[PDB]
């Protein structure tokens, strides 16, 4: 039922900007937060930021405050992730997930995940 | 107006300081030793002809109130810089229950009193209605506490207002001589500090009136207020010396 | 920022045996009896899949073999029995205070 | 003169060779290990129970608003409440609620059905969200809801709760509309009489015990936090640290902010008196804000450091002398520790044998170089 999709891969020139989508379906998009996790190839998981589609409330990580510019489009139920000033260290796979953000239930649990996008900067 | 000597009363503790057999000096508003205290009579029975006089005495940075009524006829003290709804004013009421501290803008009537009536069913004097003020505006602060007056025993209620703080100090001591304040030394224990934060210039004593006093007939046959009498003294800024025992109870003072 | 360490990094467990994964938190995660630690399983070439939420409850659709424990700084995840298709990377995540951080990850070998 | 106490004496007297005697080279001080802070039991609790646990809640279209200020927001009771079904906070971490301060707190309470709980959130749509209770996009606060079938429903059907079914315009954020004007659904005017194109804007909820959780009444309380430039009036209550005795610490008892060691006392204070002073107008003892006891406050032990040395041309060994301080608060310790009325001297073996006095120490104790 619940389906979350991301583009397969993206190629961007160094010093440019890339804007990729996070398409969610099968559930009410506005009622669930959209969080983002960065995973370097062969490394662990790093959190970037989370956004609530209803109202556009954002919360960016201190490390990625100047790197991540995140916007959502509730009309298409899709979240757009924009990256700027990309370098060789930014070549990684980015995963968008959802969490209900309920202290009673699941708190920050990420039950559903997107397929992810392999971003290569060269 | 009748005048009576102060007779070395009204010494109260400095705010929250303790010593042990230590002689220490303080500089604050205190009652004069061997002062001259106006023994005003609020109501005198003259039939039971009404003699109702509660003169609006200025506060003048402190008042020393002494009550000798055994029926708790004295019930409240009204404070205000102008005693109108233009500025906030302090209202004190002391039933045989929790005290109601009321500080709001009040259009005060000529004769403030708390309407109390005797009920045939309950056989008790519960308050009928409040007829002290017309309106209550800017009601910011409301405090509740146990009654001050409880149970021939002289009571000392010294009142001050400093730094936007209203402070009261109380002491209860039996007296054989009702007419005259005894030539004995008694401390005034701190009780509670109130952050009223309003200017006070005029001090007025409130006397609760029974339903008989509030009957259409002026004569109050059921309840008599002739025994009501309140002492009033005025404080001044002179250094005093206090002696503390090992218990910490103030025993004597010298001007 | 709370850092999470997972040991052992490389673990080998035979068929039907018990696999032990421990996640250590640099700061306390318990909050009024609630521990906010999550265990994720990431198959190669696929997104991580949540197994245990709040370090003590089983996510729907996850086999009962996966089980977690621990509190405050130390958390332990136990898988029993361990099957052939359990070869993946397990990550522990804390969420008591922002920013949320993940563990270093562990490798399971059959 | 940082090497050894004998070198310290050489440093003080500015001479390589020092004659036999006693010299004050420095002073000893006990640095406090840590700081301690205690506050009394907090009584200015915010009326959380008054808002959350109220017998009667108003309708969603007439949601009650409660302003909370000049008190401490104790969320511990909210955390310990296990009957809550939804606890989502926007713009604030639920675990950080007690650690954050807000200028003003507004409490909104109403009753809605189970399936309409999700409508109380920023950016949501629906009947309740648009016509009964609308939240702003940048709303900062938490949404709390729980089942209320036992109290908001009865056998005969509780219709006391109403929702705004029809409204000409969507509600603005934080807008409470209680108008009962007849809704005009067509060109024909209503003139205060409902008809074909005129319907009541409010519809009574049908609450029954057997409706189910999907259609059961839910008590919803919404707390909104605003951050303005005015001084904060809602802050988390302070935490009282564990009491310490017989150990020198830094104590701040509601503003005393003194230094020293706290010890159990025997003196009794006035029921109102908290802390006392000496003749010299210095802090003497403080009463516990938590319990009812008196603790003596002596200042941290400190005194001059003395060195006992014989003639450097005769010997090269020295014995430290710590005056006016007992050996417990202490060349390092562990080498023939001896205690005297003058203090704790370290480095000399005490002997009962009595000789003629050579070097002054105090209280009838004299030290000399012998076998
Ligand atoms: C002072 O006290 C005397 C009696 O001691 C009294 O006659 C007099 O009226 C009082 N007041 C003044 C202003 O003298
Ligand atoms: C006592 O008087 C007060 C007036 O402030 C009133 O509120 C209270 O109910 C009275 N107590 C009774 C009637 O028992
Ligand atoms: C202080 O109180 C104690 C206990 O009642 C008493 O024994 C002692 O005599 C008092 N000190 C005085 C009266 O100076
Ligand atoms: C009502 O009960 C207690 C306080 O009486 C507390 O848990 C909270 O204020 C309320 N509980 C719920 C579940 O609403
Ligand atoms: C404060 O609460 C504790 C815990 O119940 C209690 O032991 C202590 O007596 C209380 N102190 C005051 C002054 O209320
Ligand atoms: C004292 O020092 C002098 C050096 O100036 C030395 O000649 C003498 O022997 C020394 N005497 C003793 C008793 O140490
Ligand atoms: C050190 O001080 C005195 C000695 O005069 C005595 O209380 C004890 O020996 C020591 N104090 C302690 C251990 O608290
Ligand atoms: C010194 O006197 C003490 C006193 O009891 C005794 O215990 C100790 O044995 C004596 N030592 C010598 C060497 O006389």
């Amino acid at each position: 039922q619940v389906q979350l999709q991301q583009p397969g891969a993206e190629l961007v020139k160094p010093g440019a900007s890339v804007k990729m989508s996070c398409k969610a379906s099968g559930y009410t998009f506005i009622t669930y937060w959209i969080t983002w996790v960065k995973q370097r190839p062969g490394q662990g998981l790093e959190w970037i930021g989370d956004i609530y589609p209803g109202g556009g409330r954002t919360n960016y990580n201190e490390k990625f405050k100047s790197k991540a510019t995140l916007t959502v489009d509730t009309s298409s139920s899709t979240a757009y992730m924009q990256l700027r000033s990309l370098t060789s260290e930014d070549s990684a796979v980015y995963y968008c997930a959802r969490y209900d953000g309920n202290y009673v239930g699941y708190y920050y649990a990420m039950d559903y995940w997107g397929q992810g996008t392999s971003v290569t900067v060269s | 107006p009748a005048y009576t000597n102060s007779f070395t009363r009204g010494v109260y503790y400095p705010d929250k300081v303790f010593r042990s057999s230590v002689l220490h000096s303080t500089q604050d508003l205190f009652l004069p030793f061997f002062s001259n205290v106006t023994w005003f009579h609020a109501i005198h029975v003259s039939n039971g002809t009404k003699r109702f006089d509660n003169p609006v005495l200025p506060f003048n940075d402190g008042v020393y109130f002494a009550s000798t009524e055994k029926s708790n006829i004295i019930r409240g003290w009204i404070f205000g810089t102008t005693l109108d709804s233009k500025t906030q004013s302090l209202l004190i009421v002391n039933n045989a229950t929790n005290v109601v501290i009321k500080v709001c803008e009040f259009q005060f009537c000529n004769d403030p009193f708390l309407g109390v009536y005797y009920h045939k069913n309950n056989k008790s004097w519960m308050e009928s209605e409040f007829r002290v003020y017309s309106s209550a505006n800017n009601c910011t602060f409301e405090y509740v506490s146990q009654p001050f007056l409880m149970d021939k025993n002289l009571r000392e209620f010294v009142f001050k207002n400093i730094d936007g703080y209203f402070k009261i100090y109380s002491k209860h001591t039996p007296i054989n001589l009702v007419r005259d304040l005894p030539q004995g030394f008694s401390a005034l224990e701190p009780l509670v500090d109130l952050p009223i934060g309003i200017n006070i210039t005029r001090f007025q004593t409130l006397l609760a009136l029974h339903r008989s006093y509030l009957t259409p007939g002026d004569s109050s046959s059921g309840w008599t207020a002739g025994a009501a009498a309140y002492y009033v003294g005025y404080l001044q800024p002179r250094t005093f010396l206090l002696k503390y025992n090992e218990n910490g109870t103030i025993t004597d003072a010298v001007d | 920022d709370i850092v999470l360490t997972q040991s052992p990094v490389s673990l080998a467990v035979s068929l039907g045996q018990r696999a032990t994964i421990s996640c250590r938190a640099s700061e306390s995660v318990d909050f009024y009896g609630n521990s906010f630690i999550y265990w994720y399983q990431q198959k190669p070439g696929q997104a991580p899949k949540l197994l245990i939420y709040r370090a003590s409850n089983l996510e729907s659709g996850i086999p009962a073999r996966f089980s977690g424990s621990g509190s405050r700084t130390d958390f332990t995840l136990t898988i029993h029995p361990v099957e052939a298709d359990d070869v993946a990377t397990y990550y522990c995540q804390q969420s008591i205070e922002d920013p949320r951080t993940f563990g270093g990850g562990t490798k399971l070998e059959i | 003169c940082a090497l050894d106490p004998l070198s310290e004496t050489k440093c003080t007297l500015k001479s390589f060779t020092v004659e036999k005697g006693i010299y004050q080279t420095s002073n000893f001080r006990v640095q406090p290990t840590e700081s301690i802070v205690r506050f009394p039991n907090i009584t200015n609790l915010c009326p959380f129970g008054e808002v959350f646990n109220a017998t009667r809640f108003a309708s969603v279209y007439a949601w009650n608003r409660k302003r909370i200020s000049n008190c401490v927001a104790d969320y511990s009771v909210l955390y310990n409440s296990a009957s809550f079904s939804t606890f989502k906070c926007y713009g604030v971490s639920p675990t950080k609620l007690n650690d954050l301060c807000f200028t003003n707190v507004y409490a909104d309470s109403f009753v809605i059905r189970g399936d309409e709980v999700r409508q109380i959130a920023p950016g949501q749509t629906g009947k309740i969200a648009d016509y009964n209770y609308k939240l702003p996009d940048d709303f900062t606060g938490c949404v709390i809801a729980w089942n209320s079938n036992n109290l908001d429903s009865k056998v005969g059907g509780n219709y006391n709760y109403l929702y705004r079914l029809f409204r000409k315009s969507n509600l603005k954020p934080f807008e409470r509309d209680i108008s009962t004007e007849i809704y005009q659904a067509g060109s024909t005017p209503c003139n205060g009489v409902e008809g074909f194109n005129c319907y009541f804007p409010l519809q009574s909820y049908g609450f029954q015990p057997t409706n189910g959780v999907g259609y059961q009444p839910y008590r919803v309380v919404v707390l909104s936090f605003e951050l303005l430039h005015a001084p904060a009036t809602v802050c988390g209550p302070k935490k009282s640290t564990n009491l310490v005795k017989n150990k020198c610490v830094n104590f701040n008892f509601n503003g005393l902010t003194g230094t020293g060691v706290l010890t159990e006392s025997n003196k009794k204070f006035l029921p109102f008196q908290q802390f006392g002073r000496d003749i010299a107008d210095t802090t003497d003892a403080v009463r516990d804000p938590q319990t009812l006891e008196i603790l003596d406050i002596t200042p941290c032990s400190f005194g001059g450091v003395s060195v006992i040395t014989p003639g450097t041309n005769t010997s090269n060994q020295v014995a430290v002398l710590y005056q006016d301080v007992n050996c417990t608060e202490v060349y390092s310790t562990g080498s023939n520790v001896f205690q005297t009325r003058a203090g704790c001297l370290i480095g000399a073996e005490h002997v009962n044998n009595s000789y003629e006095c050579d070097i002054p120490i105090g209280a009838g104790i004299c030290a000399s170089y012998q076998t």
